[PDB]
DNA sequence: ATTGTCATGGAATTTCGC
DNA sequence: ATTGTCATGGAATTTCGC
């Protein structure tokens, strides 16, 4: 028994500590404060709060349902590579409204520039992906091919196909679109270009594809000042309103020119790290994103331990399945009270 | 090569019922052609049901009304709450 | 990599009759074109109440 | 013709004004500068981007594709009821998986403290939700009604219940469920309690929904340290972790310390607003987002103007269906070089 | 003037009858007159219509300035020289390209005879190899003159 | 003729012991 | 054993005229 300035409350003994909080807790299975304030209507005792944490870490109803209040930190800007046919960011979008049989369109954005390039198909399976770079392969041969891990893509086909170019496969974290970067971007172009376009009419996209690849391949960077093509290439091809600003000078000595040129340009900025923040430890007790989750479900999964950490953004956990899945610190949450 | 069957299927009901019973070879050839046969009935007469209704889906009210017409009077009463117990069990789940 | 542990569709819904066997027996068998995912399911138990009420 | 320290630029004629920039806008339907960046190439005068605004104010098919770069302002919070009983926020949630031939939960959480009540359907038509209320209108009868644009809401025949209690009904703007405040949030606690009690069993959630309005309704609040229970009636019923400091005072003077806690509870913080805000003015163009955009459709239609401005987040624009619609200031954008 | 630049003067180049495979017939070898890159965008007929449909995969990327080649039947009638008026390209219809079409005539004639249909199978592998010829007029390969980099990878070499 | 929100865990803050 | 991004319009900024 003990006397408190709101009432009378009572000092339970030893043995009754973890019996009279998990009583409390199940009740409506809160966390650390909406637990304590029920224990404020009966009891107290020093030290009440050692013990609704003693609780959470084995009440593993309540880890797999709450999500974490804690944002992943400031966004990683990868630099651009040195020059072009280094990376390619691959992504079906579709489907799409119909026209000639196509509902697919692989989207091969350049890393170095944004030149994208348009090869449709009728299906995204393997086979249609890979015909569709024979064509661009024709062009030249990339060393890194950044994609999503698209259910064509992660074939055991398409790779044994990858492995002959010189073709470095790279894939996204899975569930993280954010990953793969420029293709993302440019599928928010070719949808602002095939969506002007097509205002007013029944939408026959298969037509205007040609034009695609060569109306944003000849918008100015604003932030830039340059054509795709120029910094693909070197100068402007016969297109309307081409430069002759380049025509003063010669063709065998501004290629050093365009190096220079390449070098010059604008880098983003990463934001500043907010205050709610967490990094990743190894050793440190982190839960998965249940991947589709169903109503009525757990969205994440049971606590892993990460193994490795690769990048203050990427990070290899092991999962429940015994999976040694690379994920991203956009889908974990840190493990509530360790 | 391959001829797939409702045999296994019969020994999985039949041990439920009535769990000291053997079945004979040429009789568990009536109980696999029960199936296939009342399966398209009731199959056929769901795929007949889209076309009255313009329909390109089977769903599973499909199922439930190809059932109200083949089977007469109380079996209509227990194959169908025999069924809805095993989509509502079914769906709860995953 | 390894992926969860499959867990039959007739084992989820309380059936012996399969329904991973029947919903193949629905679009391969020209009845229509679109077939839900509760029609296999509902289907496999009236196979399953009629082959208890005879073998009863 | 003139001279410029990167080459030789030609100026047009004035008569070639218009002709020169609309033949280089169409090339790839660019805003203001990657359209001037073209013109840099050939051409140059004095004011070049005064004609490039002139341009696309006409350019019809980039202002119902392009979206706005201007977020809107500072969110507004809108104070407490001073009563319970007075402002209901209701919304189905659903379909969930299936129990007892009910899919379909009306939840009506009190806009005074988050006292949550649940009634099951079978389906979400206006007499589903009739007889729902008939049971908690039962307890008392409201001032105002809160939902969101309902499908069985907006029927003419609910509201000719509505009329009948006394109920004012209050609508959200259309796409916009933020409008619509607790009951947004503790559909995010329905679902974070019933995902909780159902961890390995099937969702047979039918029985548990008498335990989630005395679960829910017996948290405390952890920034107003109360029960829903005390802040509706006054104290807390045969519960396990009851307060009995409440049993050292007499209840009839405890009521009006009653109205003494509920003024003294905790209001949310304003956002500070951030540099790219906008705000409507009475008379400026604004272009609302399409409902459901299709793809490869404009994302947003055309222009409008506002009517009135009702509170800095709240606009009546005049659609091209000649329509009053009400939207937020989430919905429009501002159009683009007025 | 000033000094010859890309994307100026494209000499179109067919070689065959190959045998068909999946229809194509003659491969349409585009070689361009100062950067010499190897476009090979093969064609199942040498018509106005069936080799336009080809000339839409090169307008995607690059257009030059002057289409000349030799006299055929894709190159003669008003429906080729309208389309060219509206891509603003000057017919001239109704150095190291010499070197080109020495592999042309000579070397991937033989190399592609031979093959009914597996001719097509390497045409992205032959055209790699096109794309770097050391020309001592410039001393520079097409794929170095053309983009300003030099060579990726020694499978792009 | 309408408007987010609020449970939740580091982490900073205050109490306060003597 | 991987990581956003980048077109775009007020709005602030710099040029610069004489």
């Amino acid at each position: 028994k003990v006397s408190r300035p709101e009432g009378v409350k009572i000092i339970p003994p030893q043995s009754d500590r973890q019996k009279i909080v998990l009583q409390a807790h199940n009740l409506a299975h809160t966390g650390r404060e909406a637990t304590l304030l029920k224990i404020a209507n009966l009891y107290w005792w020093p030290n009440m709060r050692k013990d609704v944490v003693k609780q959470l870490g084995r009440c593993q109803q309540c880890l797999i349902t709450n999500a974490s209040n804690k944002a992943s930190g400031p966004i990683l800007r990868p630099d651009r590579p040195q020059k072009p046919f280094d990376k390619f960011f691959i992504d079906y979008i579709g489907p799409l409204p119909p026209s000639q049989g196509y509902l697919y369109v692989l989207v091969v954005v350049d890393g170095m520039t944004g030149f994208t390039w348009l090869y449709p198909t009728k299906a995204p399976s393997t086979s249609a992906t890979v015909k569709s770079l024979n064509v661009l392969t024709s062009i030249a041969i990339p060393k890194v091919i950044h994609s999503d891990q698209g259910a064509a893509f992660t074939s055991s086909t398409f790779a044994e196909w990858a492995k002959e170019r010189g073709i470095h496969l790279e894939f996204s974290t899975p569930y993280h679109p954010q990953s793969s970067g420029k293709v993302e971007r440019k599928n928010s172009d070719i949808k602002r270009l095939l969506t002007k376009l097509l205002v007013g009419r029944p939408t026959k996209w298969y037509d205007l594809l040609p034009v695609v690849q060569l109306a944003l391949n000849n918008t100015y960077s604003p932030v830039l000042k340059y054509t795709p093509h120029q910094l693909l290439f070197g100068i402007d091809s016969n297109t309307p309103f081409a430069n002759q600003d380049t025509l003063d000078l010669t063709r065998e000595e501004e290629l050093s020119l365009l190096q220079e040129i390449r070098t010059s340009l604008y880098h983003p900025s990463t934001p500043p790290a907010s205050s709610r923040s967490w990094s990743p430890v190894v050793g440190q007790l982190v839960q998965e994103r249940v991947a589709r989750p169903a109503s009525l479900r757990p969205r994440w999964h049971k606590p892993s331990t990460v193994l490795k950490v690769l990048n203050p953004r990427t990070v290899v956990i092991l999962d429940h399945l015994g999976n040694n899945r690379t994920v991203s610190i956009d889908n974990l949450k840190p493990t509530s009270h360790q | 090569s391959r001829k797939e069957s409702y045999s296994v299927y019969v020994y999985k009901v039949l041990k439920q019922v009535h769990p000291d019973t053997g079945i004979s070879s040429k009789a568990m050839g009536i109980m696999n052609s029960f199936v296939n046969d009342i399966f398209e009935r009731i199959a056929g007469e769901a795929s007949r049901l889209a076309h009255y209704n313009k329909r390109s889906t089977i769903t599973s009210r499909e199922i439930q009304t190809a059932v109200r017409l083949l089977l007469p009077g109380e079996l209509a009463k227990h194959a169908v709450s025999e069924g809805t117990k095993a989509v509502t069990k079914y769906t709860s789940s995953k | 990599k390894a992926r969860a542990k499959a867990k039959t569709r007739s084992s989820r819904a309380g059936l012996q009759f399969p329904v991973g066997r029947v919903h193949r027996l629905l679009r391969k068998g020209n009845y229509a074109e679109r077939v839900g995912a509760g029609a296999p399911v509902y289907l496999a138990a009236v196979l399953e109440y009629l082959t208890a009420e005879i073998l009863e």
